[PDB]
């Protein structure tokens, strides 16, 4: 980060074009009280809110520890501008929900044995819930390709062939019949936020966040993996 | 990366300044004519 | 198929884009610029959204220091203002049409001078520009 | 961030110099070739048996 | 007879093959075992179809 | 031998309408001049079709199919009409699977119909008339969506209708005016 929201807008599109600043999420000033602060409890719009990784971990399928990765498709990898709604209990318990904009971005990343991991990076449909100290949650992960994606032989799940071509001898295929058939379904993921900071006179709220899921599978073709990200957030109550 | 960029720069401004200087040194006087 | 009602979408100004490549049409319709002169409604109705989104959204952008939103404030929906004020004042004397072609020249020039000193970022020098050219709008405002 | 990156591709810089180490190099290597040539343009112009004056050069 | 169905394949037929597609068509179709039968397509409502 | 002279020197064109006029058995409307005749017979009914020369997508059908209400109202309202008649637009029959990757559409859905406008009206004759105009869009989205415009009407016992199908991409480069000329001009 290391600018403010107000610094951000105070930039030209030609100042910030090209400086990878449009990839970062703002920080909160020298006057955001620590934790929840003094926000009256209530419903609020959520609004401007932003998720910025810092890493990412990958898990192979049939390993037991996080690996270290190396990501590989440049700075596309920042959730920002989704809307939702945030709800505050006099306890200090918190709800926050996202309903709209942009809460997912492809993002492939290569680990030490040299095998690229495509994932799909997203919170969408986000609902979580807790104290201001961790709010443990889910959201869905929509599947990487779409159902009119065609396979480099032309197979696709709604739109392709439901062989291979090529081979035209082979009546049935019986041996090919796994990669034949394609599916898109979606899978659901767990998240943990936490807040750090509070300014009440602006409406503003940042923190840190983790978030596991799973990798691509190809439509139904691979095991997926478990990759783990972690960062930092931000939004504006109003 | 900064280091290479460095390194690279100064192999092409050293072969390009070799190309200028040495079209600029009498060039049309090498030639068997009489 | 699954039937969706989208009647309304009509009605929200879905042939726009149509119209506008409609290659047997005129430029002048696929543009918009003949139904502005026939209906001056249209064209008063933006002239005064124009105005009150000037006064109210400069003087909050030139406060907080927004100077790309000012900028884009001042050519998003003012982006036909001299066109409609052409249309405006072609419908009075000679005259009349002539003190109004005067007084939206001198507010054309103080809109100039305003966006220059907002590419320019500076806030007291924006802040007396943008007072003279809210006077220089309402002079043209109430000449038309 | 991930990572990091020098972060200057489509900015629209002086010859690409982002740093001044790449305009020492720059005026370093061209001064050194410089000097060389200068030091033995005499000694070039002499071999062609011809001084110097308004009429030195290819002409026709 | 399984020697007329067989003599009615497209495999058989010998403008079907490739010039670096080595070897008998044995190693490209599998050796023939049986004949399945003659398939009729019908539609839901009892009228035949050709393929 | 023939005999005929060629035309040279000739300043009249045959036909510049771009529409050819069509009579058939208790229909007849004008049919773009550009397009061919097609075998293919999709829906019940079928009794004429015709497709672009261009392109395979533009096309039109008259469908004329046995009932027994003697007037179009009685088959319900326009918009319970056209629910009975959604075959008409295609089914995703061969897509069994549930997604939720694509762009606007309901979830385990790859395709959608916009109704864009309805309208009920009668002919100089006096015979009721149902028009609808719809926009259907795709998973995939080819040429953009396909509009397609209906007009249905009963006589003599028997369902006469007809659906126009544009694509979108050809529908915003000058090609609706057949569509809409070949739409309009069905009487019955
Ligand atoms: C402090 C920096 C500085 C230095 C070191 C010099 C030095 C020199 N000047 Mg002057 N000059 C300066 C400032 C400086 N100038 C400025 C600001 C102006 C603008 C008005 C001029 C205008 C000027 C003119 C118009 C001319 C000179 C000439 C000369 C050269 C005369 C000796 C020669 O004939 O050898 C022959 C020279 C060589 C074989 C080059 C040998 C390589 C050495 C290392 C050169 C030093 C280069 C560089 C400036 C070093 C910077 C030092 C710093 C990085 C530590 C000599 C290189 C004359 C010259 O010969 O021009 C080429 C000449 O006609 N100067
Ligand atoms: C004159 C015509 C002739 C014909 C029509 C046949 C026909 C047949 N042969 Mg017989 N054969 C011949 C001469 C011929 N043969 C000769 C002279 C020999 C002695 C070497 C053999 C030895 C022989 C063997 C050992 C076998 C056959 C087999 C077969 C059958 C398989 C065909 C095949 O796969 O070829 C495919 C041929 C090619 C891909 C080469 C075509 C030439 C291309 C266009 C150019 C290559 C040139 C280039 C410079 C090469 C560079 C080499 C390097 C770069 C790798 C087929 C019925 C096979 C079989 O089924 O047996 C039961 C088998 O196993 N043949
Ligand atoms: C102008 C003096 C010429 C003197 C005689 C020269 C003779 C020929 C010498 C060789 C030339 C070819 C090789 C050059 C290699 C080095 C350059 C290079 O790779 O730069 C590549 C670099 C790329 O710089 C990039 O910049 C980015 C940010 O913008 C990032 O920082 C990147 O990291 C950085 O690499 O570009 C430059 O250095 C810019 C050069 C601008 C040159 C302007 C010349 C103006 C005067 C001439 C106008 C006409 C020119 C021709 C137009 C028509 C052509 C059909
Ligand atoms: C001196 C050089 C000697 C070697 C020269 C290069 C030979 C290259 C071709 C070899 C055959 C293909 C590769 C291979 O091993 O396949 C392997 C195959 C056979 O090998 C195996 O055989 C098994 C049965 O024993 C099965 O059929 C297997 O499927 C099959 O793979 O080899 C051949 O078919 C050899 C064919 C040789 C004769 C060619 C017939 C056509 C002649 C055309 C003449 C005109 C040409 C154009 C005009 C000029
Ligand atoms: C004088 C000319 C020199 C010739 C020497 C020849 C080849 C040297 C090649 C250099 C290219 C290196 C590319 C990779 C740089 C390191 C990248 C990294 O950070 O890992
Ligand atoms: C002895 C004094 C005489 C002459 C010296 C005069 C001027 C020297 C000025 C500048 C030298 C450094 C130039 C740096 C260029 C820009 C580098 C960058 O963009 O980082």
């Amino acid at each position: 980060g290391n600018f403010t929201f107000d610094e951000l807008q105070a930039k030209s599109y030609l100042e910030v074009k090209g400086s990878t600043l449009a990839n970062q999420c703002p920080i909160l000033g020298a006057d955001a009280q620590q934790g929840l602060g003094d926000v009256k409890p209530g419903t609020f719009q959520l609004d401007k809110f932003c998720m910025e990784p810092s890493s990412f971990k990958v898990k192979m399928p049939g390993s037991k520890e996080f690996e270290p990765s190396t990501l590989l498709t440049r700075n596309t990898y920042s959730l920002d501008q989704m809307t939702g709604s945030v709800t505050v209990k006099g306890d200090g318990s918190v709800a926050l929900k996202q309903q709209d904009g942009i809460d997912f971005a492809p993002v492939t990343v290569k680990i030490r044995g040299g095998e690229m991991v495509p994932f799909m990076f997203t919170v969408k449909n986000l609902n979580i819930e807790g104290k201001a100290d961790g709010l443990t949650g889910d959201f869905t992960v929509p599947s990487y390709r779409g159902a009119t994606f065609m396979d480099p032989q032309g197979r696709g799940a709604a739109s392709g062939w439901e062989y291979v071509k090529g081979l035209a001898a082979a009546g049935a295929q019986e041996e090919l019949a796994a990669e034949n058939v394609k599916s898109a379904a979606a899978t659901v993921g767990e998240a943990a936020f936490a807040i750090a900071s509070t300014d009440a006179a602006t409406g503003e709220i940042a923190g840190v966040f983790v978030t596991r899921q799973l990798a691509d599978d190809d439509l139904g073709s691979k095991d997926p993996a478990t990759i783990e990200i972690e960062g930092i957030w931000y939004g504006q109550l109003s | 990366m900064l280091t290479l960029k460095i390194f690279v720069y100064t192999v092409v401004t050293f072969f390009v300044s070799l190309f200028i200087f040495g079209f600029l040194s009498n060039d049309p006087g090498r030639n068997p004519g009489q | 198929l699954d039937l969706f009602d989208d009647r309304k979408a009509r009605q929200a100004g879905f042939d726009i884009i149509y119209e506008a490549r409609d290659l047997d049409l005129p430029q002048g319709v696929r543009d918009g610029l003949a139904q502005a002169r026939e209906n001056l409604d249209v064209a008063k109705a933006r002239i005064k959204e124009a105005e009150k989104r000037i006064d109210a959204d400069l003087d909050a952008y030139i406060a907080k220091a927004y100077w790309t939103e000012g900028r884009n404030e001042l050519r998003r929906q003012v982006g036909t203002l001299r066109f409609d004020l052409n249309a405006v004042a072609d419908t009075l004397p000679k005259a009349a049409k002539k003190e109004a072609q005067a007084a939206k020249n001198e507010f054309l020039a103080a809109v100039e001078a305003l966006d220059l000193q907002l590419r320019k970022k500076n806030g007291d020098k924006a802040a007396a520009a943008l007072a003279d050219t809210k006077a220089k709008l309402d002079a043209v405002i109430a000449k038309l | 961030l991930v990572d990091d990156r020098l972060a200057g591709e489509g900015t629209g810089k002086i010859l690409g110099i982002n740093d001044p180490s790449l305009f020492w190099a720059i005026t370093i290597v061209f001064t050194i070739v410089w000097g060389v040539f200068y030091v033995s343009t005499r000694e070039i112009d002499a071999a062609s048996d011809r001084e110097n004056d308004d009429d030195f050069g290819l002409t026709l | 007879p399984e020697k007329l169905a067989f003599y009615d394949y497209i495999g058989n037929n010998p403008a079907k093959g490739g010039l670096f597609r080595a070897g008998a068509m044995n190693s490209g179709d599998g050796i023939a075992v049986g004949w399945l039968g003659h398939a009729v397509f019908k539609d839901k409502q009892g009228n035949e179809l050709f393929v | 031998a023939y005999g005929d002279a060629a035309r040279v020197f000739a300043g009249n064109i045959t036909n510049k309408s771009g529409f050819i006029p069509y009579a058939g058995e208790g229909f007849a409307l004008l049919i773009p001049s550009k397009w061919n005749p097609s075998k293919e017979q999709d829906f019940p009914g079928v009794v004429l079709r015709y497709e672009d020369n261009g392109d395979a997508v533009n096309n039109l059908v008259v469908l004329v199919q046995k009932v027994g209400k003697n007037n179009i109202d009685e088959l319900g309202s326009p918009d319970k009409f056209l629910q009975d008649n959604a075959y008409l637009f295609g089914e995703s029959a061969a897509f069994t699977g549930e997604t939720l990757s694509e762009g606007g559409f309901l979830p385990n859905k790859v395709a959608a119909a916009s109704v864009l406008d309805v309208q009920e009206a009668t002919d100089k004759k006096g015979k009721k008339y149902y028009k609808y105009e719809v926009l259907t869009r795709s998973a995939d989205g080819d040429e953009g969506g396909r509009h397609q415009l209906i007009a249905a009407t009963v006589s003599n016992g028997n369902l006469y209708l007809i659906k126009v199908q544009c694509g979108d991409k050809r529908w915003f480069k000058g090609a609706k005016r057949e569509a809409i000329g070949a739409w309009d001009s069905f009487t019955v």
